């Protein structure tokens, strides 16, 4: 199928709490025009 | 960029029985962190047709960065699997520790409902409705914590109404029930819903048969022990109302006296 989601698949460095944009993709989806 | 690999895991061991059969402790190589990490086939997805809701799980609980909400770090697939990289809370679920003690005292329930009202306040300022809360959906991290961990009926609801008959028998809001559309109040339903099962140890609309608990569901039929003190019955009666339009906002439930006077510093 599409497995191709609008979501993280990158390698993340989990060796080094404020990511603070992500979450902007919601308003961003609901102010889709 | 770098895409993830199976590769990058060392898999141990399933982190549970049955349902959870699932979802293993996993280790990132290179950098020793542990991980849950929940492996799908896609075959027997694409041929139950849930494939779509999927997408929709993946797309939202990895969007949401929230104290009380399990992190989805990611998913990568192959042929035959995709694969969930979610946050390893140590502790367990809420059900288990509802199982091994029976009920929660006041502090621990009010401790448990002040975290989950803070992650769901948190998801409707995204216009997410989770739609599944109950305790197995919870996770308990390391200082014990409550995370929610389910987001498998969870829609993301910017204008429109829902109509999606969704959740867990016991849980299910009146306005499912009934067949009417349905919003973000369905969450402080299932969230006093919850708050009893804490309490008594068994939630407050349980029959034997799921006809009789639609019925009482519809009806409000439910009575409280006599253990149970008037604070908290206040609170579990505000948010038990019929009328969505009725219950309280996530931040009155926040500032309720009972809450307040019993969750933590
Ligand atoms: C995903 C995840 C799971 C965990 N932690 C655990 C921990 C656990 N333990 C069993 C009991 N002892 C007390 C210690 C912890 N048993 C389970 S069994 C289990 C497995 C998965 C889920 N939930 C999910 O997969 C959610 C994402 C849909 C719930 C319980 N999961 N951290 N992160």
């Amino acid at each position: 199928s599409s497995y191709s989601y609008d979501a993280p698949s990158d390698f993340i460095n989990f060796s080094s709490g404020d990511t603070q944009n992500i979450d902007s993709w919601f308003e961003e989806k609901a102010n889709l025009e | 960029k770098r895409q993830w690999a199976l590769e990058d895991f060392e898999i141990g061991r399933p982190l549970g029985k049955g349902k959870f059969g699932n979802v293993y402790l996993a280790r990132e190589k290179q950098s020793k962190f542990i991980l849950a990490l929940k492996v799908l086939f896609k075959a027997q997805l694409e041929k139950a047709g849930v494939e779509h809701q999927l997408r929709r799980e993946v797309e939202i609980q990895s969007h949401l960065r929230h104290p009380n909400i399990l992190r989805l770090y990611g998913y990568f697939h192959d042929a035959t699997r995709v694969y969930l990289i979610l946050e390893y809370a140590p502790l367990g679920t809420v059900y288990r520790e509802l199982q091994k003690l029976s009920k929660f005292d006041e502090q621990r329930t009010a401790t448990y409902i002040t975290e989950l009202a803070n992650a769901l306040s948190y998801c409707h300022s995204k216009r997410v409705i989770h739609r599944d809360i109950k305790p197995e959906n919870l996770l308990l991290g390391s200082a014990g914590e409550l995370k929610i961990a389910d987001f498998g009926w969870s829609v993301h609801a910017p204008s429109s109404r829902r109509t999606t008959l969704c959740g867990t028998l016991d849980y299910l809001p009146p306005e499912m029930i009934e067949g009417r559309m349905h919003d973000e109040k369905v969450d402080l339903w299932s969230l006093g819903v919850l708050c009893y099962e804490f309490l008594v140890g068994k939630p407050p609309f349980e029959a034997n048969t799921y006809q009789e608990t639609y019925k009482r569901i519809s009806r409000v039929e439910f009575t409280f022990p006599d253990f149970v003190t008037e604070g908290a019955r206040d609170l579990i009666s505000r948010l038990l109302k019929h009328n969505p339009s009725q219950r309280p906002m996530l931040r009155e439930v926040l500032e309720h006296p009972w809450i307040t006077a019993n969750s933590s510093k």
